[PDB]
């Protein structure tokens, strides 16, 4: 069940349609902000800009929920059975891409201590290459995992 | 623009004739002729015995359902909630379409009362709609409002104009 749900959410993130939609809304925000700066008519322009901002917030919040569910369910599927063990490689890629997004790091902090470390044992070339002393949360999780 | 795109659509529909399944069903599009004279004027072929989709649908909606909203009331109600959040827009749209019922099935019961002819013409409508839907998805065709779709009330089959 957990692998099903995690693969579903992952597939929803890396969706060509959804990425095109996010790119289109981003270019719209950029162009409308450039137009508003050109002016400073202004009232309707600002109102359209604010509506674009609200649409973009909605889209980004949807993507953030998908990311939370993806990471959490990957970690729960690794801790449950041994049928799906290349979920460790996919979780690792997905987590190293989002090392700054504090959402991902909170979910990982919550669920990382229940995975047997034998799932990550063969990924020490990739883990020990990202080690640093930066006092962030990503590093406090990564160093503890390598330890 | 309209002339070039009409030519492209005609060429692709000609490609459709080379395959057994689409040729067996005569899947294709209906063409018209655009002739640009200058950069500001042209001659367009007036398709013979059609009627615009909106010009059939707006009188029929009040002829068959006299208690529903008008077309203009629905348009205005949807245009007022154009600068609002998506939740309110979808709520207004559901509220409007709960008071607006489709009437297109009558276009065939009132131009073709003979069941043999009625069945053949309704199948022509469905097939030409399917062909132009796929062909206009593949080529990104847009601006498909009611005034660019004509209903041919002799053969049943839709004609798409203004393909620019
Ligand atoms: N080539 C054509 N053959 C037959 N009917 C046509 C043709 N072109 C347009 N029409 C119809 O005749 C009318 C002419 O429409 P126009 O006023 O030229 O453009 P329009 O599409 O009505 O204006 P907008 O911008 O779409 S509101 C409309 O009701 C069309 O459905
Ligand atoms: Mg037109």
């Amino acid at each position: 069940v957990f692998h099903q749900f995690a693969v579903f959410c992952d597939e929803q993130l890396q969706n060509p349609d959804s990425l095109e939609d996010l790119a289109r809304l981003q270019n719209l925000k950029k162009g409308k902000d450039e137009e508003v700066a050109q002016l400073k008519h202004l009232a309707k322009a600002k109102q359209w800009q604010e509506l674009d901002q609200q649409e973009l917030r909605r889209v980004e919040q949807t993507r953030s929920e998908f990311l939370k569910l993806c990471i959490e369910n990957y970690l729960l599927s690794l801790a449950a059975s041994d049928e799906h063990d290349n979920d460790a490689l996919r979780f690792m890629a997905l987590w190293l891409e989002k090392s700054e997004e504090e959402v991902a790091n909170e979910v990982v902090k919550k669920w990382i201590n229940k995975v047997p470390t034998r799932k990550f044992a063969l990924l020490m070339n990739q883990l020990s290459s990202r080690l640093q002393d930066h006092n962030t949360l990503f590093q406090k999780l990564l160093i503890d995992l390598v330890y | 623009q309209d002339a070039i795109m009409e030519q492209v659509f005609a060429a692709v529909s000609e490609l459709l004739k080379l395959h057994r399944e689409t040729r067996q069903r005569n899947l294709g599009i209906r063409t018209y002729k655009v002739l640009p004279l200058t950069s500001s004027s042209g001659l367009i072929e007036f398709v013979s015995n059609t009627i615009p989709l909106h010009e059939y649908l707006m009188p029929a909606h009040e002829r068959y359902y006299p208690k529903d909203l008008k077309g203009s009331q629905c348009r205005k109600e949807i245009a007022n909630a154009q600068t609002k959040n998506t939740e309110t827009r979808i709520a207004v749209y559901r509220r409007v379409t709960e008071r607006f019922h489709p009437v297109m099935r009558y276009f065939f019961m009132e131009y073709f009362p003979d069941p043999d002819e009625w069945f053949q013409k309704r199948t022509n409508y469905t097939r030409t709609t399917a062909a132009i839907s796929m062909l206009g998805h593949v080529l990104g065709l847009g601006d498909r409002h009611g005034h660019n779709i004509l209903l041919d009330h002799k053969t049943g089959e839709v004609v798409h104009i203004d393909l620019g």
